[PDB]
């Protein structure tokens, strides 16, 4: 894997701890530019725990990476994404995500 | 005007006479307004003031005009189109009922001096009968 | 890729202060300029999508996002085509594609943040700075056709404040060497403001205005043309009237300096109060004397070659005229009485006035041009140390004081001919017609949207001329189309009020022109099938008196407002949504019994406008002069669509530039690679190389062929067109210090001139021989190559991954058949259905499925405007603070994207 460029700087101190709650909000596209997630559209940020598993690899490390009121785009490989299985219906089979991820607190 | 259109449409020796003016004198009719029976001044002169007329008239009162008209077609006198109006001062238009009348009201009511206007049944029916009479004439005048 | 595709998207507008710059031989700009934006309040997520701001240059003609939908997926702005180049923070926009570029603490545009824009012609060359810190990327080798503009593009959150020197925003960084502020640029006759880009609509008092095309200045508008006067040759005749002519003007020069208060001394300085020339004209020293006479000559010397002829009327007039007196007051050290002559008994024609006026204009441009041929250029502030003036613009773009005085000065010297005697004749004078585009194309068309449509009842609507040029107003079939003069087909009977006409199938008097202001009241009754026009509550009579404008209308599909607006025009329509807002309908309609057109609705009436973008469209099956045929594959021959002009070698044929291209692109992949005649097995399973070929028929010259690709985003309709044409821009990005890191070049259009297959000694005479062209295209590599008649050439091209391009073919006719779509192979070489279709992706045979088409560039289309606009507010903030853009209220519309075009 995950690669990670600043669009915004945060405090540059805070990092997420495992075990720590991330808030976050994002917007997800394939490679090519396609949109295919956001929570924005649903208005709602996505909470999850670092260590837990609950995400995929490329964001449990672009997350970790990142600092508390950062938003920053995170490009993930195949292996680091669904892979090779994919998400049906959804991601094709290997494929390369990018998320534009801000920080928005850590609880 | 209208009176005298009226005239000029239910006698018939006053067509012929104003035709023969017109046309011994080789009046120019067209150049006048800017021969034919749309070109002839009595008909043109009641067509320019008619929206006096329907101004005068109340958008309520279109269902009566159309009464009216049904009954000069029976030929009916102007006192007999009077008292059947009279009696039915009912019969006039709903603006509930009707979604054009809404805004016809509404800009009717809208120019000032027209609040005090419609109250008297007798008002009602002499416009009435009146603009009837005048639209029921034009309109044989028009098409035979 | 095959179902339509939707998404939530946020409105974008582009805001310019009214400064165009540009480079063309000749011409009196200058060519570096710099300005800059501070950004004071951005909210990065007002919705749910991210804030858009940019800040760059753009080209005059061609840049024009319009509102809602474009290129991609809309929210067009600064670098969404090949006509500007913008900068967000953290990547350098161009042709819809964000490259990366760094910077010191590199992020998107934050409040506080000043970006400074430096624009070097010369090169040409577009750089930026961030807080002082260099951008390390710059666009070059970009197109010259046209003028450069300072332009912010955004969505509804933001405020920012343009900076652009001297009154108008003060820089926080210096520019850098031989940079000039932009605020120089601002034209003699206009004032500085911020405006928007090539609106078709705008707020008014009573409501929206509808705007017709603004008519733009040209690069080649500043370059200053005048007649060649020294090949003329003076008579002898005019000779004795030169001197004469001379000295009345030093005379009319020795008054008006008597009233300025100057006087007399060795050396001139304006405060010291003297000059050296107030002396009498034989008295003046002999160069100035020269000089005068010089100009004396290059005045008669400019009418001869204007063309009016000088002939010797009468003596007796000469001997006729005297000088005025003058008291000693106007007596002044020189001790000379000034002299000037009388010209009261001559008088001017209206020709000669416009005489005068070309002769003041004609100097001007050759002194303008002897000031360029010297360096100087044009300056709203002057400086005569770095030659920059104000005045140092063409005649036409000079404002009306200066032009006042040039034109009295030499009606001076008219006056002097004409009392003198000598006739001076006046030119006939040729209109001639620019017709730089199409009429219908020209005029704007708003209609009401096709589900108005009405087929009975009797119904009103007004428009009101703001301005009195070119408009037309009435009513439209709903298949009215948008490339057509209203009214010049069937399809439209419509009122013109600039010159009283009533347009339907063609044009004739009807009514009187209009006044600013006037409202036009249009009227159908479909009982009588009938339309009427009223101009202030006045029906509109014809000639022959008739009150109505047109009878016998069938109603068919029904009816539908409409209007036309030509360049510069502004309109007002009101539908009668609030009756009350309507002017003259009390006067006459309503006792008619007419309802106005949108009386009972709830919401606006929607409208569409005919949007001036070309849209590549399918070649209609009924088109009448071009033809395309789908030829089966026979065993020696592969897939062919082949095209044919219908009406060729006969009257009323339509020959002009005909842009073509295939319905399908072919997409590069996501990433490049690193670093007898049989096909072999292995090879053609494996290849990533894809062919196809163009036959340009016996006939049909070779010289007016291209052939090539275009990718999703080309839209020039040039009906004069050649490779030098083509957008091309060149995104450079290096260190901190040279040591360039990457120069990618961007186009939208790839091909190869016909002409460069044709023999030197085969040019000249037509050829009997078909010209066989051949593009290969490797979707693994980005390498674009080309063949002629199976010989390789030298173009080549390389393009970016996943880029689209579609076969194309841009022709001008020379012959019934023209050129053929082959969509065949080679050896080893797949064909274009492979890469086309994914079923077919492993199969080599070629193929032309009945999607494949061929699709022509029409230069109009349909487009709905949208209901609601952003809200954009610009004020001058002050002296130092700029001019400040505000965009408060967000707005989003549900856009549709269809995958395979990428809009």
């Amino acid at each position: 894997g995950v690669q990670v460029e600043t669009i915004s700087p945060g405090d540059g101190r805070t990092f997420p701890k495992r075990g720590q709650t991330c808030v976050v909000h994002y917007t997800g596209m394939l490679e090519d530019g396609k949109k295919f997630d956001s929570s924005r559209d649903r208005n709602k940020p996505f909470k999850f725990t670092l260590g837990k598993q609950e995400v995929i690899r490329g964001w449990e490390e672009g997350v970790a990476q990142m600092s508390v009121g950062q938003r920053a785009k995170l490009i993930i490989s195949s292996d680091y994404a669904y892979g090779a299985t994919g998400h049906p219906g959804i991601i094709p089979p290997h494929a390369t995500l990018v998320f534009d991820v801000e920080l928005l607190k850590l609880e | 005007v209208g009176e005298i259109f009226i005239y000029w449409s239910k006698s018939h020796n006053f067509k012929r006479e104003e035709q023969n003016f017109v046309v011994q004198n080789e009046i120019n009719n067209m150049s006048f307004l800017t021969y034919s029976v749309q070109t002839s001044l009595i008909v043109a002169t009641l067509k320019k003031m008619l929206p006096i007329g329907l101004n005068m008239c109340a958008p309520t009162d279109q269902d009566l005009i159309v009464l009216a008209k049904a009954r000069y077609a029976l030929k009916d006198t102007d006192e007999e189109v009077r008292e059947f109006l009279q009696n039915n001062l009912n019969l006039q238009g709903k603006v509930e009922g009707s979604p054009s009348l809404r805004w016809q009201m509404a800009l009717y009511r809208g120019v000032p001096g027209r609040e005090e206007d419609a109250d008297d049944p007798e008002k009602i029916v002499r416009r009435v009968q009146e603009v009837s009479a005048v639209l029921y004439h034009l309109d044989q005048t028009e098409h035979p | 890729e095959l179902l339509l595709q939707t998404n939530l998207i946020n409105y974008v507008t582009s805001i310019r202060p009214n400064i165009f710059v540009g480079r063309a031989e000749g011409s009196t700009q200058y060519g570096k300029w710099y300005f800059e934006v501070m950004v004071d309040e951005v909210a990065p997520f007002l919705t749910a999508q991210a804030t858009h701001l940019r800040v760059g240059w753009a080209l005059s003609e061609g840049y024009s996002p319009y509102p809602g939908g474009g290129e991609g997926w809309g929210g067009n702005g600064v670098g969404d085509d090949l006509y500007s180049y913008g900068f967000d923070g953290l990547h350098l926009w161009t042709g819809h594609v964000a490259r990366p570029v760094t910077s010191p603490g590199q992020h998107l545009l934050a409040p506080e943040d000043v970006v400074s824009c430096c624009l070097d012609l010369s090169v040409p060359s577009i750089s930026f700075r961030i807080n002082g810190c260099p951008v390390q990327g710059v666009f070059e080798s970009f197109n010259l056709d046209g003028l450069f503009f300072p332009v912010v593009s955004f969505s509804a959150g933001i405020k920012v404040r343009f900076l652009l020197g001297g009154r108008h925003g003060e820089f926080k960084f210096l520019p850098p060497p031989g940079y000039a502020p932009c605020h120089e640029a601002v034209l003699p006759r206009e004032r500085l403001h911020l405006q928007p880009i090539k609106e078709y609509r705008r707020e008014g008092p009573r409501g929206p205005h509808l705007v017709g095309p603004s008519r733009c200045l040209s690069h080649l508008d500043f370059v200053p043309c005048p007649v060649d006067t020294i090949q003329i040759v003076l008579p002898p005749h005019l000779e004795r009237i030169r001197e004469k002519l001379a000295e009345n003007i030093h005379e009319l020069w020795a008054l008006t300096r008597i009233e300025q208060g100057w006087t007399y001394g060795p050396v001139r300085d304006d405060n010291k109060r003297l000059h050296p020339c107030l002396v009498n004209f034989h008295s003046l020293p002999e160069p100035e004397r020269n000089y005068n006479l010089q100009m004396s000559g290059e005045t008669l010397k400019t009418l001869l070659a204007l063309g009016c002829h000088v002939g010797m009327a009468d003596e007796k007039a000469e001997d006729n005229l005297k000088k005025t007196k003058l008291p000693k007051t106007y007596m002044m050290s020189n001790g000379y009485k000034p002299a000037p002559l009388d010209l009261s008994h001559v008088r001017l024609t209206p020709a000669q006035t416009t005489l005068v006026d070309r002769l003041a204009e004609n100097g001007h441009n050759v002194w303008a041009r002897d000031r360029v041929a010297q360096g100087w250029s044009y300056s709203a502030v002057q400086d005569i140390p770095a030659r920059r003036n104000p005045r140092l613009v063409p005649y036409r773009l000079l404002d009306e004081a200066t032009k006042r005085s040039n034109r009295d000065s030499l009606c001076q010297a008219v006056r002097t001919l004409l009392g003198y005697g000598y006739n001076i004749e006046p030119p006939d004078q040729e209109p001639s017609q620019v017709d730089s585009q199409s009429r219908g194309d020209r005029a704007r068309i708003f209609r009401a949207e096709k589900s108005y449509a009405v087929q009975s009842g009797r119904w009103y609507f007004e428009f009101e001329a703001v301005t009195t040029g070119e408009m037309r107003v009435g009513w439209a079939r709903p298949e009215l189309r948008p490339d057509v003069e209203l009214g010049a087909d069937d399809l439209a009977y419509v009122f013109n009020g600039h010159r009283g006409q009533r347009w339907h199938l063609g044009s004739e008097p009807f009514g009187r022109p209009w006044q600013s202001g006037d409202v036009v009241g249009c009227m159908i009754d479909l009982t009588e099938n009938t339309i009427i026009f009223t101009l202030n509550g006045e029906v509109l009579m014809s000639d022959s008196g008739s009150e109505t404008a047109f009878r016998d209308i069938e109603i068919g599909d029904g009816f539908l407002p409409v209007c036309s607006l030509g360049p510069g025009q502004v309109g007002h329509l009101n539908l009668g949504q609030d009756v009350s807002s309507l002017r003259f309908f009390a006067i006459c309609g309503l006792q008619e019994g007419f309802e106005p057109f949108a009386i009972n609705m709830q919401r606006p009436v929607t409208t569409w406008f005919s949007k001036s973008l070309p849209q590549f469209e399918p070649v209609p099956l009924e088109h009448p002069h071009y033809e395309v045929a789908r030829m089966d594959g026979t065993v020696d021959t592969p897939p062919c669509l082949r095209l044919t002009h219908r009406t060729w070698g006969s009257q009323n044929s339509l020959v002009e530039m005909l842009f073509l291209r295939l319905s399908l692109p072919v997409q590069f992949h996501q990433h490049f690679r690193c670093t007898d005649n049989r096909d072999d097995p292995e090879i053609i399973l494996n290849t990533t190389t894809y062919y196809y070929s163009v036959r340009v028929f016996a006939g049909q010259e070779p010289s007016c062929v291209w052939v090539g690709w275009v990718t999703p985003d080309y839209h020039q309709h040039d009906m004069s067109f050649d490779l030098s044409k083509v957008r091309a821009v060149t995104v450079t990005m290096g260190d901190e210090q040279g040591n360039v890191h990457s120069s990618l070049k961007c186009s939208n259009c790839y091909m190869v001139w016909g002409g460069d297959f044709v023999s030197p000694g085969q040019q000249g005479r037509i050829s009997h021989t078909d010209l066989v062209i051949g593009c290969l295209v490797d979707l693994a590599t980005g390498l674009m190559t080309f063949t002629a008649n199976g010989k390789e050439s030298n173009t080549f091209f390389q393009v970016e991954p996943n880029t689209k391009l579609f076969p194309a073919v841009f022709v001008l006719p020379t012959h019934q058949n023209v050129v053929q779509f082959e969509l065949g192979k080679q050896k080893n070489i797949m064909p274009l259905s492979a890469a086309m279709f994914l079923s077919e992706r492993k199969n080599p045979a070629p193929q032309c499925p009945p999607r494949l088409e061929v699709q022509m560039l029409m230069p109009v289309s349909w487009s709905r405007m949208p209901n609601h606009f952003l809200q954009v507010d610009t004020r001058r903030a002050g002296e130092r603070l700029g001019w400040a853009v505000q965009c408060q209220e967000p707005l989003m519309m549900m856009a549709l994207h269809i995958p395979e075009e990428n809009r």
